[PDB]
């Protein structure tokens, strides 16, 4: 009964230790994923912008051609 | 090429504790005038270098016979995950004590409940490692149409300690350098007490695409303390004159045009790496 | 030291809490951005038949 | 202590140990939507190149069509 | 207690890059907020370009 | 089961509009692949196809909390002749958002006043056996129909079967059997008779329903019909107990929906 | 085509047995040297081993009139769970007589009590390609299956690919292509995306089936499987999707009977 204690014990310290190792490795993981979705996040960010110009663009032409069209008509 | 070298291997149960006899050695090579050498052997627990046993000096033997022991005290539980390191030193009165050899025995491959003596084969030490043994990661980005050069510093890890008693206070200096000129001058946000800084602060610079075969991007790791000099814990360089993996990523940025590409860079000292700068 | 293991718990709880909320934020971009993608083709659509009709002009009235 | 204190210790700390998991979980599918809303961004990109192209040639013809 | 203790440093690095992990989530969330207003506008920006074209085109096929 | 629905439901006079509020779900099914769904509400009002009103998509979670609220202006006069919808969908990136469940409401049975608030369960919109034997003489103009035994009819059961015979859509008789209680498979072998002249022999329904039996409001098991209009095994038997005179032919029937039956039943 | 075969059904509830009488054959394949082979007609019931009932043998015609009767003396109650075997056999003198044909009539959906005779087709017991490319992202948990073209299908053709994702023998998703008419190979170049996370990818089903379509019942041309426990080309094409990531792998694949596809897919 008191040596399966004491066993059960450091068993328990053990296991606790290898679990704390584990979550130090997620957390890395986590890490890692979180600083590849930044990355992305700034990358997808200038496209929305270049979006952005692209939208502009198309509107000042729109403009310019609906002014035609009106000079035209 | 060396030699060889006999020990004994044991653990006592009754006292708790491990039993390692150092008994001889043999063809050990001359580095000494004489034709023979003095070797003494060093030998402590792999773990943790804490102890460390040293064997008396034998004066001029290429076949010197110690029969020394040596306890340590060690529970049974602890032993299974520790090393056991036996090295070689060459005695000299006037210099360094150069080291003939070394031999690791790692505790899960020995076997206790017989008492164990083996001759292994002596090897070569390896080199000392780098010191500074940290890390710092960030990412690049050019666009060559606008000229614009977008370097995010992202986060660095295991730093070097540069206060006493305690983690450090980081923070990213950059530099921009032609023909060994400092041209623009960036920093970041002080970081207090931390192992790992995370900033995610991004800096932006102007250049040509004329010039982008010809420009030095230098990042620094450096500690904030408010009296006096504040000294530098790491630095890299990238773009002209670059090597290894900063080339790399360097070349990365270039073949990938409006993306940013991240990546880790080993930290360097300032001497070697400003000693790189004042090239061409 | 419980103090330290219950307050690392507090910790990483919060950090969920940002996270989710966070996540579910990004749901809402993917709808934005799929709505954003057939938008933007219809608008190109739209733009391919405006060219042709403005070609047919141009060889109209020049 | 006793055994009740490490054995409230051990659970307590599995307890940490499932929490930074779904934390762990939740970054990667961050990540993963991310990425796939990076393709989507890309082909709305396209899309509104080629509409700007379209939209850009149409304005040249009518201009020299008005005039 | 050296497995203590090993436990009790593992739980600190665990702590810090819990730390890290929180103010990373913020910027993330934050700068997500700002690109899904951003992508608003640009659906705004669309739809009015949308009845721009629409209309254009069919004055423009009307005078054929 | 497709899980259950908890909402919140309030009139306010004072603005002249409907609060819907949709609190939260529970045991909600996991329709992809990780092991859990990506639940998301959508409500709106079936007497008007206006943009539909859906809840922000919750990551992952069989027990989603939405907490939200909408407001349909609809005035109390034009409310009665409505009807509300709570459908909860599936959240996919790259397909059709799949329906999880749906949830109809009557707004002329909902009684506002008081704050209500309840659980209601999802269903999906895509949604025993009797055997008997069938004598028909056309000479004496009777028809044998004997009830011989149900099977693996539903639990909670309390078995019995009730005989109708129909014509034109009218329900003209009406009759019945023993009560068996506590039995998987009751056995009855009780014979009915029928006056059925030989000129309307061709125009006739007959029915046969087992039913399950509480003191209270009369249960429902199932229910089979054969002769007019009737396709299956059950034309086949029919065919047989007229090609078959003076002589009892007896057959198996699986039990079919009510909802059907009456269906089929009411072309008349 | 193995020819077809005339025959008569009918059953007798006063001596309590079953007629089924054996009337003639038709336009039957020659499987002798002479050019005609030898045809008799084997009967039997397959619910019981009785001895086997066998027309007498006529010689060297391809049509063949037996106008036999055989009676299988069963109630109507064990009726339902048996099977009728017709079987048409080629007698040889110095060798095994081999079959002509088969035919194989299940008891239950047999109607009794009008007489039956009907030509019934005499079958073999012995008894198009699609291509498509595959693209799987373990990071972004992607799959793009993008359908290419169909070849050689089977004529009435109105030709329809149709892509379903299962897991453990559960139909999870369903998608379809637009439709060609009039076409012995359609190109359709249509992409399609499935939400599939890296952690179940080692337990998905992706089963791609051409399909011809009629206003009415759905037809069935070809269907194919790839993925978990799949063999030959379909498997080889799998594990270049997964060796490939973020790169399409483009392959051709021969259509597979449903049997066999539904035959391995129920192993769950
Ligand atoms: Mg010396
Ligand atoms: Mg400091
Ligand atoms: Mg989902
Ligand atoms: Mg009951
Ligand atoms: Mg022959
Ligand atoms: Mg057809």
């Amino acid at each position: 009964e008191l040596e399966e204690m004491q066993r059960r014990a450091d068993q328990l310290a053990d296991e606790s230790l290898e679990s704390t190792r584990r979550m130090l490795q997620l957390v890395e993981e986590s890490k890692d994923a979180g600083i590849r979705t930044l990355v992305m996040l700034d990358e997808q960010g200038e496209q929305l912008d270049r979006v952005e110009e692209g939208m502009n663009h198309i509107n000042q032409d729109m403009k310019e051609a609906e002014k035609n069209l009106k000079d035209l008509g | 090429k060396l030699g060889k070298l006999q020990y004994s291997l044991d653990y006592d149960f009754q006292n708790n504790q491990l039993l390692v006899g150092i008994i001889q050695a043999a063809e050990l090579p001359a580095l000494d005038m004489g034709g023979t050498s003095d070797p003494y052997v060093k030998v402590f627990l792999l773990p943790d270098k804490k102890k460390k046993f040293e064997t008396k000096v034998h004066r001029k033997t290429l076949n010197p016979v110690f029969n020394e022991q040596f306890t340590f005290k060690v529970p049974y539980s602890e032993l299974g995950g520790k090393t056991l390191v036996m090295a070689v030193y060459d005695f000299d009165r006037f210099s360094k004590h150069d080291i003939i050899g070394e031999f690791k025995v790692p505790m899960n491959t020995v076997d206790f409940g017989h008492v164990t003596e083996e001759w292994r084969d002596l090897q070569s030490a390896e080199k000392e490692e780098q010191e500074k043994l940290g890390d710092i990661c960030f990412s690049l980005r050019y666009v060559p149409t606008a000229g614009k050069l977008t370097v995010v510093i992202l986060e660095a890890k295991n730093l070097k300690k540069m206060d006493v008693g305690g983690l450090s206070d980081p923070y990213v200096k950059i530099h921009l350098m032609q023909n060994g000129k400092r041209l623009k001058k960036k920093k970041t946000t002080i970081k207090k007490n931390t192992l790992n800084p995370y900033y995610n602060e991004s800096f932006s610079f102007e250049v040509p695409f004329e010039q982008i075969q010809k420009v030095q991007v230098v990042v620094t790791v450096l500690d904030y303390d408010k009296i006096g000099k504040n000294d530098a814990i790491g630095k890299v360089f990238v773009g002209y004159n670059s090597t290894g993996a900063e080339l790399r990523h360097w070349s990365d940025m270039l073949a990938n045009p409006r993306r940013p590409i991240a990546q880790w860079h080993t930290l360097q000292v300032e001497e070697e790496v400003d000693a790189m700068l004042a090239v061409k | 030291s419980n103090r330290r293991l219950q307050q690392t718990q507090a910790q990483v709880d919060e950090v969920v809490d940002i996270m989710r909320v966070n996540v579910d934020k990004v749901l809402e971009r993917d709808q934005k951005l799929s709505e954003l993608d057939d938008r933007a083709d219809a608008l190109q659509a739209g733009a391919s038949q405006f060219e042709t009709s403005a070609a047919k002009l141009k060889r109209k009235y020049w | 202590m006793a055994l009740s204190e490490i054995e409230t210790r051990h659970s307590e700390i599995i307890k940490l140990e499932n929490s930074i998991r779904e934390l762990h979980d939740m970054f990667m599918d961050m990540a993963m939507l991310v990425e796939s809303q990076g393709e989507m961004i890309d082909r709305i990109e396209y899309n509104v190149e080629h509409a700007v192209d379209y939209v850009e040639r149409a304005v040249s013809d009518t201009k020299k069509a008005v005039k | 207690m050296a497995r203590e203790n090993e436990m009790d440093e593992n739980l600190e690095q665990v702590s810090g890059i819990i730390g890290n992990l929180r103010h990373m989530a913020l910027d993330m969330g934050n700068e997500i907020d700002t690109q899904n207003r951003q992508i608003d506008r640009i659906m705004e920006k669309a739809d009015s370009n949308k009845t721009r074209i629409d209309e254009a085109n069919q004055r423009a096929t009307k005078m054929l």
